[PDB]
RNA sequence: GAAACUGCGAAUGGCUCAUUAAAUCAGUUAUCGUUUAUUUGAUAGUUCCUUUACUACAUGGUAUAACUGUGGUAAUUCUAGA
RNA sequence: AUUCAUAAUAACUUUUCGAAUCGCAUGGCCUUGUGCUGGCGAUGGUUCAUUCAAAUUUCUGCCCUAUCAACUUUCGAUGGUAGGAUAGUGGCCUACCAUGGUUUCAACGGGUAACGGGGAAUAAGGGUUCGAUUCCGGAGAGGGAGCCUGAGAAACGGCUACCA
């Protein structure tokens, strides 16, 4: 469950069309933009003092939530921003009117203002493709058993 | 495939036409207009299905030709208009004024009015937004845009648009409590009042409808339309009077109709 | 081969063939739009000054322009160039042509006189056609007459007289952007919708605001 | 009222079912992720010039078809020269 | 739910759009110049809206097959950064940087006499087989790719190339 630096790549990561002035003395440390999800979910505390950037994210970030809302478990951990969901549920047969067991996976883009691991039950939100599998953002968390 | 539809077969046009299944392999397909193509109804199922007045499409369209019909005041001489929702077809040679709302059953019916309120229009509001120069404009559901509205206009409010002036006059502020005309899925074309209403923030927030007659339902909300106060509905109602009766007591009214 | 000779200034055309090798060869190794002199193929031709225009090989295909290294060959045409009307809008097409270098089977060279000579030829020296069609732009009538500006161009067009069977009548051609009372009435017309809808969007905005003053005055 | 120039449409219809087995497709979604002729409805007061010796607005230019005539090739909804 | 609509500033742009158009009527004026106004409706012309649409896209759902138990990565396989491309998101492609992603809840590979769905047949109920075919959606114009025109076509009653 790693982290980096400020700064990385090749690049400077800030956001687009934020302007820290250097002219006027700027008081506060950083112009930090964030939204608000909606759904009635709450952008973490982390989010606002934080100093990712990632502009996939919900929070301080460029893309938007809408669509389907859905929760799910954690199987996997090991990329780079993504997780890998598990939504366990049950499939019906008609014939012999008995329910099968049955699961996808459906991998979303873990935002570093969330900390996750395996077991973390949590709550994410459709969010216009980011790559391939990924087109959900994760909103909110919550842990295993303990 | 290619690009756009412009031929549309029966079995495909919607059921509020009552297009008999055969003569002919093809359904009249709209031409883009003010109203939607499930929505809307031809000039010319309307004037050979439901007023009789012509045989052939020969005969629709030196009907239209003639340019006697006003379709929102204006002269239409396009077979495939599609006239839709509010509409105020009025002539000059039989000196009648049709508009076009539904029935109980769901199909757009005949309503024969007077010259007076032959001259407005009601429309859902759609969305409200801001537009050059600082100009703020509402739309409607035929896609009126207006603009300089009343501030106190918000969206899913209705408006009474004349013919000509454009120039909203009397709109409603939609809240609890009102008479609407619900024009969507099986609710289609009944009346009722705006008991309570809910948002489902996110997805296709909903409103309780109870009508006159103690019966409850449940509606979305792309289907409401604001026709007035409580007991005062800005235009003229048909038979029925958007009620929907039981089919039993529906049978016995047509049985005890039936004969004197 | 057979060739066809042209003069304009009168406005006349005319075949010829000859057949002696020992004159048609001397046109050899020249490209189209070269000039040149026909004291070779005839005395006649002494002191006309010709110019090269084009021409069919034994098989009809024809030249063009920069079409070198010539001997017959495909090329994919496309609009506004020639040897090909295209028979579908926006269509191009591969087809056949000639090179404009003259070599031996060019069947039929067509050339245009560019400067007189001194000898008399029969069909295309006293012989002359005028045009057909007569000017038909108000300005190429002022400067096909050398009109003024105000000098009434109405009256001046070129009428042309016919008979049905004895009933002698004139025609005349429709001018076209001829500056009518119909132009003044249509101009001043849409230049007064122009100010009168921007009077009244005008006004329509200080009514609003007055308006917002009023919901403003809570 | 032929021929053409123009603008439109020939992307619709029609036919078959070879392929393609989470692909299509059916329900159910999104465009806060974008294009869209058309029809409908709105919409447009400013274009050049150290703002005096201005520079068509009662209005500016040639450049091509159909046509005329000379032709090709056995031959195309072929075309060239003028 | 917004960096949304919009508004303003500083400029930039092979400076896009701002009717050199047409048909009926022929009307009102005085300072008669043969001057000044003047309607009805036809195409266009910029953005926005509506409509007809289209493309992506969430979820969930497919017949046989283990005599198919591991698959995916040169050449993108999963994910990031940033750029190009595009109508626009997007590994769609490129550089760089991580080894990921799937799977005995059946992945990957094979068959099919596989277009799918609306439905059809047979029907006690539970079902089983079929659906090339009168409708929607798809896909293709001999096989395969490329591209002009155009709002829209990888158009074939269009073109070009090869192969048959």
């Amino acid at each position: 469950s790693t982290e980096l630096t400020v700064q990385s790549e090749r690049a400077f990561q800030k956001q687009p069309h934020i302007f820290n002035n250097p002219k006027v003395k700027t008081s506060k440390r950083t112009k930090r933009w964030y939204k608000n999800a909606g759904l009635g979910f709450k952008t973490p505390k982390t989010a606002i003092e934080g100093s990712y950037i990632d502009k996939k994210c919900p929070f301080t970030g460029l893309v938007s939530i809408r669509g389907k809302i859905l929760t799910g478990t954690v199987v996997s951990t090991k990329m780079h921003r993504t997780i890998v969901i598990r939504r366990a549920y049950l499939h019906y047969i008609p014939k012999y009117n008995r329910y099968e067991k049955r699961h996808k996976n459906v991998p979303v883009h873990v935002s570093p203002a969330f900390r996750v691991q395996v077991g973390d039950i949590v709550t994410v939100g459709q969010c216009r493709p980011i790559s391939k599998t990924v087109r959900f953002n994760v909103v909110k968390v919550s842990a295993a058993a303990g | 495939a290619r690009g756009p539809k412009k031929h549309l077969k029966r079995l495909a046009a919607p059921h509020h036409w009552l297009l008999d299944k055969l003569s002919g392999c093809y359904a009249p397909r709209p031409s883009a207009g003010p109203h939607k193509l499930r929505e809307s109804l031809p000039l010319i199922v309307f004037l050979r299905n439901r007023l009789k007045y012509a045989l052939n499409g020969r005969e629709v369209k030196a009907i239209l030709m003639q340019r006697h019909v006003k379709v929102d005041g204006k002269v239409r001489t396009d077979t495939t208009y599609p006239a839709g929702f509010m509409d105020v077809i009025t002539l000059d040679a039989t000196n009648e004024n049709f508009r076009l709302v539904y029935d109980v059953k769901g199909r757009f019916a005949v309503h024969r009015i007077t010259d007076e309120e032959a001259s407005y229009k009601l429309g859902k509001v759609k969305k409200v937004q801001l537009g050059k120069k600082g100009v703020p404009y509402v739309v409607t559901h035929d896609g009126r845009t207006i603009r300089y509205p009343d501030p106190n206009i918000k969206v899913n409010d209705t408006v009474k648009i004349d013919l000509a002036s454009g120039k909203i006059t009397d709109f409603i502020k939609f809240d609890a409590g009102k008479l609407v005309y619900v024009t969507g899925g099986r609710n289609l074309g009944r009346i009722g009042t705006i008991v309570h209403k809910e948002r489902h923030d996110g997805g296709f927030d909903l409103v309780h409808i109870k009508d006159s007659l103690d019966n409850t339902f449940v509606t979305r909300l792309n289907n409401v339309f604001v026709i007035g106060e409580q007991g005062k509905p800005y235009i003229s109602l048909p038979k029925g009077k958007g009620i929907k009766l039981s089919i039993a007591e529906e049978r016995d009214r047509r049985r005890a109709q039936q004969g004197l | 081969m057979k060739l066809n000779i042209s003069y304009p200034v009168n406005g006349s055309q005319k075949t010829f063939e000859i057949d002696d090798e020992h004159r048609i060869r001397v046109f050899f190794d020249k490209r189209i739009g070269q000039e040149v002199d026909g004291e070779a193929v005839g005395d006649e031709f002494k002191g006309y000054v010709f110019k090269i225009s084009g021409g069919n090989d034994k098989q009809g295909f024809p030249m063009k322009q920069g079409v070198l290294l010539p001997t017959r060959i495909k090329l994919l045409l496309t609009k506004n160039v020639s040897c090909y009307r295209p028979r579908r809008d926006g269509e191009r097409k591969r087809k056949s042509v000639r090179g404009a270098i003259v070599g031996p089977d060019l069947a039929v060279l067509a050339l245009v006189i560019v400067k007189k000579g001194e000898q008399e030829l029969e069909g295309l020296t006293d012989t002359t056609v005028p045009k057909r069609l007569g000017p038909k732009r108000a300005n190429n009538i002022r400067k096909f007459f050398g009109l003024s500006k105000e000098d009434d161009v109405r009256d001046f067009v070129i009428r042309r007289e016919v008979t049905k069977g004895e009933k002698t009548y004139t025609k005349a051609p429709k001018i076209q952007r001829l500056v009518t009372p119909q132009r003044l009435q249509r101009k001043r017309h849409q230049r007064a919708l122009k100010v009168r809808n921007a009077q009244a969007q005008r006004e329509a905005a200080a009514e609003y605001a007055q308006l917002l003053a009023k919901r403003l005055s809570e």
